[PDB]
């Protein structure tokens, strides 16, 4: 069972290759080797990018996949499987997409919550930690999952903040004040 | 290295800018991979010897139409822009 | 906004962009992709995530290469209006293709605009005469109102709108706006012509006329917000400038159809008949944009190109629901000559009421339903057995309908050189009068042909004198 | 040649896979061996991704996906000679007539493309035909198309036979019964009339060539039954 499901479309592989390497115990090796082996294929960047991009036979895309378990022989067996199951499925298009959800399920098997505090601007380094300190006051952190803060920089969101994290936010922007002042005010 | 090397080697190089090679094919629609700049409404020969008008430009692929026989076009050959929206002499 | 995008795809007239940046345009939003053919006007239709709108295309999209950079105009396409339209005829962009060059701008107003509220609404009451014989009769128009015709397109439909604004805007004068929607090319530049010469357009002066025309040769995408432009055009007139309007649609079939067209590529799952899933939603908006406010008061004449002449189709069936008063016009009635071809027994008006019209005429009307109701009753009879095998009672009564048939007809000016025939217009007070005498078969001693092709009373008595010699 | 495997028998659509880059061109024939004999399945669409769809002309009962197919290389190429004058050959272009292997010089293939607007004749003659009421009221026309109506066995096929009689004297020509769709009880019947108005001399020499299309045939192989004939 995985740390619940999300992502149907090229998720069900996701999920596999978690659920998997539970079977193997070592999802965090996996991982780390699929973290890898991904990179190099991004900081490969003549056919790494080039052909990430399906036009070749699946005898080509297999010789593909031998020329990638050279750049790394240290990649599990389990990963070396899925290696096989998207040269099989000839889908190399979502082969970052499920590195990405990999790592969603990985970083919840890991127990990380995740969450941005978009603001206007970047805000103060005391505004983060205060933040960070509250996020873990709060009863949203169960305290098996540690937040990740991402500011992001939307002036759209004209002033104020907003915080995010789990299904919950906090919107206490200047924008959405100001849009509902208005919208009232043209009552 | 020699791995992004063998890459190259089983590549078949060219971007495919400016020319495709033919995906499947059938129903007098074929769908190209390539043609990277393609002129909407062109015409397209193919190297099958025969000519079409790119109709559907979709996000990867192109789709020509095929004006002449099914027969003619066989996939996987290499389609070379006219370069020129479908003219006829005209005088 | 200058949103920096490529073109991911290029489906027929409805381009896909991908913005590259995370500021991303809203829906209906204008975008210009600028191309050796000058810009070409989209407008946002639809979010589809991952910073790709997909919009609809105003403008030919033939030549289009894959990625091209766009730049986003941002909001609704911003027409130019004013009382400096009036001598123009203006694009869907809003360009001055009568080629006076630019268009002095006041105010310069989205092309979408939310219809005005309930609270707004002020009804009607007006008698608005065209002096058509059988308009005047059947369904009296309304100033405000709006108006209906059904049938064939420039099969003599084009003809009877004409009839309509040589009749109607000279008497009504101020701002009247026609708006032609997907019209043929020629017929248009006949109006301009038209209109010039009979001074309603006085290019040398002022002209109390504005138009709009949109070419069925203008791409499907490019005639669906042709109608859009009009309005906004006609709004400035209702409020801004608040003085009573006209308005002309030709056809309006146009709007739904080029609807339909850009439905299916779009990617919505086609509704019955293969009609847009929308049709009912763009055809209320669009009605609803036109109407009579406290504001002002705008008459507007819809013409709808019935497909196949089904009334039954759904679009021509929704069109028929948004109408306050429709004279739909039949192929049979035109196979039988009568032109105008208005169907009698399928015309009705909210102004025909003997309130509104008084009892009189409302008694006059009830007598001429009834007559040809009970002519087209016996028309079954008639076909399988001679009119001598009907009762004694009902020939009168064939006679006299068949009488009523051809005194309906009223040449026309504007159709006088189809006809042959100069024109008539003939009063409200007189077409009461002159069908009330023929109900009481007071000139019904006279011969079918007398009254074929005729004008009022007074002339089918003048017409008899004429075949008796 | 090239082999492929089957992946997929839905319905008479039978897609096969074949081996990378040499595919089959569009109106290639390809025979599956059979316990059947052969089952020849006509592609008419690659469906990429080295795979191809196929429709059938022999029915497809049975068939376990990865069975090996052969492309013959081209539209279905049948006899043709003075040896098939008086035949009876199926879709597939083998004799049905149980008169053995027919002996062939040239075989050519069943899709061929319309002659040239230089090579239509550019006037328009008339065909004699013994019938007077034929020749008078609605005159037969070299390479016309006359087209029959009433039912068969008003003398219908009479007037088949008739018209291979006097295409005898008129030219002394040849012709080819094609039957799409022929009930095959009544086909039994026109074999042995054809035979019996000695048309055809099993013994003697024989005008019309036969195609008989049976309605049990595939409705892929009675389609092309009629382009099977046009060459011939």
């Amino acid at each position: 069972p995985p740390p619940v499901r999300l992502f149907g479309v090229e998720g069900t592989y996701a999920t596999a290759l978690y659920q998997a390497a539970a079977k193997n115990s070592s999802i965090d090796a996996a991982f780390q080797s699929l973290q890898k082996v991904e990179s190099t294929v991004k900081k490969n960047p003549k056919l790494g990018h080039l052909l990430l991009n399906p036009a070749l036979s699946l005898k080509d895309r297999n010789s593909v996949i031998d020329a990638i378990v050279e750049t790394h022989k240290n990649l599990d067996g389990y990963v070396v499987n899925l290696l096989k199951v998207l040269s099989e499925n000839n889908r190399l298009g979502c082969f970052e997409k499920i590195a990405s959800d990999f790592g969603v399920l990985n970083d919840a098997h890991n127990g990380l919550l995740k969450g941005t505090v978009t603001s206007a601007e970047p805000l103060d380094p005391k505004s983060f930690k205060r933040i960070e300190k509250a996020l873990s006051a709060s009863k949203l952190v169960g305290q098996g999952k540690s937040l990740k803060l991402e500011n992001v920089v939307k002036p759209e969101i004209k002033g104020g903040l907003i915080v995010e994290l789990g299904d919950k936010t906090v919107d206490l922007s200047i924008s959405t004040k100001i849009q509902k002042l208005n919208k009232v005010l043209e009552d | 290295s020699i791995l992004e090397e063998r890459i190259k080697g089983v590549s078949d190089e060219a971007n495919l800018n400016e020319t495709g090679r033919v995906l499947a094919v059938g129903d007098g629609i074929a769908r190209v991979f390539g043609l990277n700049n393609i002129q909407a409404e062109e015409l397209v020969e193919f190297s099958s010897g025969v000519k079409g008008m790119a109709l559907n430009l979709e996000p990867g692929q192109v789709g020509i139409v095929l004006f002449g026989s099914d027969r003619l076009v066989k996939e996987g050959e290499l389609v070379k822009r006219t370069g020129n929206i479908v003219d006829v002499p005209v005088g | 906004t200058p949103i920096t995008g490529k073109v991911t795809a290029v489906i027929g007239a409805i381009v896909d962009v991908h913005f590259e940046q995370s500021e991303l345009p809203a829906i209906l939003n204008a975008l210009e992709i600028k191309t050796p053919q000058g810009k070409l006007v989209l407008e946002v239709a639809q979010h589809l995530g991952e910073n790709t709108v997909r919009t609809i295309a105003m403008d030919g999209t033939e030549g289009l290469v894959r990625g091209e950079k766009v730049l986003d105009t941002g909001g609704p396409i911003s027409v130019p209006v004013g009382r400096e339209t009036l001598g123009r005829i203006i694009n869907v962009i809003g360009e001055p293709i009568d080629e006076r060059g630019p268009i002095k701008s006041k105010l310069r107003k989205p092309i979408h605009a939310d219809p005005p509220s309930f609270a707004e609404q002020s009804t009607s009451a007006e008698i608005l005469e065209t002096g058509i014989k059988v308009v005047d009769l059947l369904a009296p128009y309304a100033r405000g109102g709006k108006i209906g015709l059904f049938g064939g397109a420039g099969v003599g439909k084009t003809v009877f709108i004409q009839e309509l604004i040589n009749n109607i805007a000279k008497a009504h004068g101020g701002f009247s706006v026609f708006t032609g929607v997907g019209e043929r090319t020629r017929e248009g530049n006949d109006l301009y012509r038209e209109m010039k010469e009979t001074g309603v357009i006085n290019l040398e002066g002022e002209s109390k006329v504005a138009l709009v025309f949109g070419q069925m040769n203008e791409p499907p995408g490019a005639r669906a917000r042709v109608a859009l432009t009009g309005l906004t055009i006609a709004e400035y007139f209702r409020d801004e400038e608040g003085q009573d309007v006209l308005l002309f649609i030709d056809n309006i079939f146009r709007f739904t159809q080029a609807g339909s067209e850009v439905s299916a590529l779009l990617g919505r799952i086609p509704s019955a008949v293969g009609y847009q899933p929308t049709l009912a939603t763009d055809m209320g908006l669009l009605q609803e944009r036109i109407t009579t406010t406290k504001k002002g008061s705008v008459t507007s004449v819809q013409a709808v190109y019935v497909p196949a002449d089904d009334l039954t189709d759904p679009a021509p069936a929704t069109t028929f629901a948004h109408l306050d008063a429709t004279t739909v016009l039949s192929r049979g009635i035109s196979e039988l000559g009568i032109y105008p071809a208005v169907d009698p027994l399928d015309s009705k008006s909210r102004l025909l009421d003997a309130a509104v019209v008084g009892q009189e005429h409302y008694d006059v009307a009830s007598k001429v339903q009834e007559t040809l109701q009970t002519y087209k009753s016996l028309q079954d009879i008639i076909a399988i057995l001679g009119m001598d095998e009907l009762s004694e009672q009902d020939k009168l009564t064939v006679e006299r309908a068949r009488k009523i048939q051809r005194f309906l007809s009223q040449p026309f000016a504007v159709a006088e050189v189809f006809t042959g025939i100069p024109g008539k217009l003939v009063r409200l007070k007189d077409t009461v009068a002159s069908f009330k005498a023929v109900l009481e078969g007071k000139y019904d001693n006279i011969p079918e042909h007398a009254f074929y092709m005729v004008g009022g009373i007074e002339d089918v008595v003048a017409k008899a004198e004429k075949l008796a010699a």
